[PDB]
């Protein structure tokens, strides 16, 4: 069980420096055509994410402050709004939920 | 061996793992959107399909009711389940659910992804847009098609 | 103690002369004192050696290895530093030319076995040193080919005398 | 007016004259460039003083520089003098100038070396008032500002990232 | 004596660059603006004569320089290695864009012109006619029969070619230099006579590849190493080529590639 005979340099170096043990490179890095931040296939980009977290962060806490207290979940579906922008004639009963935003380039 | 095996093992047995599955298809339903592992991920959305299918069943069908009060935990969102998710996709069937990818966790690094029902109020995520038609292939690709229309 | 990395960006060549090449200009830099092991350290600097800076950047941004960051920030401010202090105009003709990773100063803590022993716990630190030239990053050394062997083959046959003789 | 300094210059030297001190000026320039071609630090010392010796030797560090003076055209003329105690004098020259600055390894990283440039010179000195002597003090570029020469690389301003 | 021409149209075209150079102003600095989709508003100091938005795209990072494919100056196509003037906007453009037709020309102008580099040095011109992109094969008539084994040697010269890289080397000149250049062939003349008369001016844009020299229109792809695919799908009749190829980043697959071929056997 322990060591009759301490490993050389030689092998150590060998053992630790074959292909299977290094760092496989990877070519799955394209360039993402909103702000350009080095993106990765089949996932999605990060600036854009943290955008968009911090949109619903936001959109949340707005709920939050017009829902009140907790154990509410209206049966109502929401319609987000943003600086000035009359309310769609198709929805009129549905809750709206906002502040005071400006509408970005990526959103409907 | 795990030949046609489905229903991966998560927390310390089918209690836990269910348990957890059903809190994170609750907090899907009270917030819509959801970072959890790849795996989580898959089956919270697994379970959520048939979720929305029992609550388009009917709902005085004392089984969807009980179907409801069971993987509810809150009982508050019962009714905004079965008056929103229900009747808004009256066309649709199974288009439910809009799985994608995290690039990573900054701690432990785990493979986390995002998962939220169609038609949300929510800002919409970047879907991996396809490339435009007015490319080279894709113009190629239309001149073949339309010489092969104008063959007949 | 042996602070070299530092001193050695402090090196000045005589004005060279209309007749002689552009010479690319070199880079050095280095972080001290930094929680991390050094076979780690060795297997990114290997990694990232024939690449260039953005390709090294892209790798290092899609790494899971606490590392991947540190090697990142140490870029970006060698890139930061030779387009600023060394004067360079171009910041992606850059390429790697030698990174290595030696340890540090250790401490040593205990780890309490289940016995009336214990084993000595080292605080493992390394560094990490980074050489960027200027230029494009030079092709790989091709595999040689059967004409290559074959050659040599004649070139060690026909380089052969007579022994123990005249 | 400008007299009044003269005059508690001259008493507090007391020697000294007006019409010879274009020529001290112009020496102690000289002086001040071969120092920074050959790089002489107690040289610069004693000669430009600390209101404008970091000012012009911490960015000429780590690379060589080839600086070479020659004949100048129109005859010195002060301008304007002023006054623990210190004394400010300014004088104004049009040397004929061959700047020829090197980066760390060389090659070449402003101009050429044989072009003499014509610029104006307003270099403001300045004089302890025990042991002092006549140094220089700041630089005036104003009023006239015209354009810098053409830098050889190309510069990439980086604008407001997010 | 093919040879001796093609000396004297290189010695022109350096004699052209050599004077077109001399009038530099001791390299004179302008501060150019970049107006793109990511990263604003960067700008930039380049040149006026020499510097290329191939510099800026060096600068920014190499995923723009092995992308970027033409640039959008004042809403105008431009080259990757060509002089800029007058300080203005810059934009970049790849394949994968919103509108990416001016790339879709250049390509087409640059496959065009490599396969009349081709039948050059294969074994007299006319011009490069303009087919659109949809009729999917780029013409160019030659006036003087071929067979599969002609068809192999050009593609296999269109490989070697590609393989070999090289820089697309433009140049505004008048219609003086370009008639003087081309001497003999009085297509050629005409042609450059015809887009002179379109120009307001005598005008006309050039290119270089190596030893081969040609009039064209609008941009062209800088190196020919982003031409991944190319072939010659059959010959028409003063002579109509044919040919399709594909650039990098967008390699489809034997079958589409075969599917295409056969689509341009017309
Ligand atoms: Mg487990
Ligand atoms: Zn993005």
């Amino acid at each position: 069980a322990a060591p009759k005979n301490r490993r050389t340099i030689e092998v150590n170096r060998c053992r630790r420096r074959n292909p299977q043990k290094l760092i496989k490179v990877k070519n799955n890095i394209d360039v993402c055509p909103e702000c350009g931040h080095l993106k990765q296939k089949h996932v999605l980009c990060a600036y854009c994410y943290e955008k968009v977290c911090k949109e619903t962060a936001e959109i949340r806490r707005q709920i939050g402050k017009q829902e009140g207290g907790p154990f509410k979940a209206p049966t109502i579906e929401t319609v987000v709004l943003y600086t000035g922008e009359t309310p769609s004639e198709q929805d009129q009963g549905k809750r709206i939920i906002e502040r005071d935003r400006k509408r970005p380039s990526w959103f409907t | 061996i795990s030949h046609g095996r489905v229903f991966r093992r998560m927390g310390l047995g089918p209690e836990s793992r269910i348990h957890l599955l059903r809190n994170l298809l609750t907090g899907l339903v009270r917030h819509e959107r959801i970072e959890a592992p790849w795996a989580r991920v898959d089956e919270m959305r697994g379970y959520a399909e048939k979720l929305i299918d029992y609550g388009k069943l009917g709902d005085t069908n004392e089984r969807a009711m009980r179907m409801a009060d069971f993987w509810l935990t809150e009982k508050d969102l019962i009714p905004k389940l079965f008056q929103v998710l229900a009747p808004r996709y009256k066309d649709q069937t199974g288009g439910y659910t809009r799985m994608l990818q995290i690039p990573n966790r900054s701690l432990d690094r785990a493979k986390m992804a995002v998962i939220e029902y169609k038609g949300n109020c929510l800002p919409p995520l970047p879907l991996p847009r396809r490339d435009s038609h007015l490319t080279l292939l894709n113009q190629l690709l239309q001149g073949l098609r339309q010489d092969l229309r104008q063959s007949q | 103690i042996s602070r070299k990395w530092e001193k050695k960006n402090k090196i000045v060549y005589p004005p060279q002369l209309p007749g002689e090449p552009r010479r690319p200009a070199e880079i050095y830099h280095c972080r001290r004192q930094i929680k991390y092991s050094k076979d780690k350290m060795w297997y990114l600097a290997k990694l990232i050696r024939g690449m260039s800076i953005d390709q090294a950047l892209a790798q290092l941004e899609f790494n899971d290895k606490k590392g991947a960051k540190i090697i990142k920030e140490v870029l970006l401010e060698a890139q930061d530093m030779a387009v600023r202090d060394h004067n360079v105009e171009f910041r992606s003709n850059l390429y790697i030319a030698e990174s290595t990773s030696g340890r540090g100063q250790c401490l040593k803590r205990i780890r309490y076995h289940g016995r009336g022993r214990f084993g000595i716990m080292e605080k493992v630190y390394c560094h990490y040193f980074v050489k960027l030239v200027e230029g494009p990053p030079p092709p790989p050394e091709p595999p040689k080919t059967a004409v290559a062997h074959a050659k040599e083959y004649i070139q060690q046959l026909r380089s052969r005398t007579i022994v123990h003789t005249l | 007016a400008s007299q009044v300094s003269i005059r508690r210059i001259k008493d507090y030297d007391a020697n000294f004259k007006i019409k010879d001190f274009p020529e001290k000026a112009k020496d102690i320039f000289i002086e001040a460039h071969l120092c920074l071609n050959n790089s002489d630090h107690d040289r610069l010392h004693t000669l430009v003083t600390e209101h404008c010796f970091p000012d012009m030797t911490w960015d000429i560090k780590y690379k060589t520089v080839r600086w070479s003076f020659v004949e100048s055209l129109e005859p010195s003329h002060v301008v304007q003098v002023r006054c623990n105690v210190y004394g400010q004098i300014t004088v104004r020259m049009h040397t004929r100038q061959t700047l020829a600055i090197y980066d760390r390894f060389g090659r070449l990283m402003y101009g050429q070396e044989d072009v003499p440039k014509d610029v104006l010179e307003y270099v403001v000195f300045e004089k302890q008032l025990p042991y002092g002597s006549w140094r220089m003090h700041t630089k005036i570029v104003p009023p006239w500002a015209p354009p810098k020469q053409p830098i050889l690389k190309t510069v990439m301003i980086p604008g407001p990232q997010l | 004596s093919p040879t001796e021409l093609t000396e004297m149209r290189n010695d022109l075209f350096n004699k052209e660059k050599a004077r077109q150079l001399s009038l530099t102003p001791r390299t004179e600095k302008i501060e150019v603006k970049h107006v793109g989709k990511t990263d604003p508003g960067t700008v930039f100091v380049m040149n006026k004569n020499i510097s290329t938005p191939y510099s800026c795209a060096m600068h920014l990072s190499e995923w723009y320089c092995r992308k970027s494919i033409l640039a959008l100056v004042d809403g105008q196509p431009w080259d990757m290695y060509k002089p800029l003037t007058k300080s203005c906007e810059i934009k970049f453009l790849t394949f994968k864009d919103c509108d990416p037709g001016e790339v879709n020309k250049a390509y087409w102008r640059s496959c065009a012109m490599m396969m009349g580099c081709v039948i050059e040095r294969a074994f007299n011109l006319v011009r490069a006619p303009e087919v659109p992109v949809i009729s999917g094969a780029f013409c160019y008539d030659v006036v003087l029969m071929p067979t599969k084994e002609n068809l192999r040697s050009f593609t296999k010269d269109a490989h070697a070619l590609i393989y070999k890289d090289l820089p697309f080397e433009t140049l505004e000149v008048e219609a003086k230099v370009a008639l003087e250049i081309f001497q003999h062939s009085k297509y050629k003349v005409d042609f450059i006579e015809e887009k002179a008369s379109q120009n307001p001016e005598r005008i006309v844009k050039l290119h270089r590849i190596g030893d081969f020299i040609d009039v064209s229109e609008g941009p062209l792809i800088p190196r020919t190493s982003i031409c991944f695919q190319y072939e010659v799908s059959a010959v028409h009749n003063i002579r109509r080529f044919q040919g399709v190829s594909l650039p990098v980043h967008l390699r489809a697959h034997f079958t589409i590639w075969d599917k295409l071929l056969e689509r341009s056997r017309k």
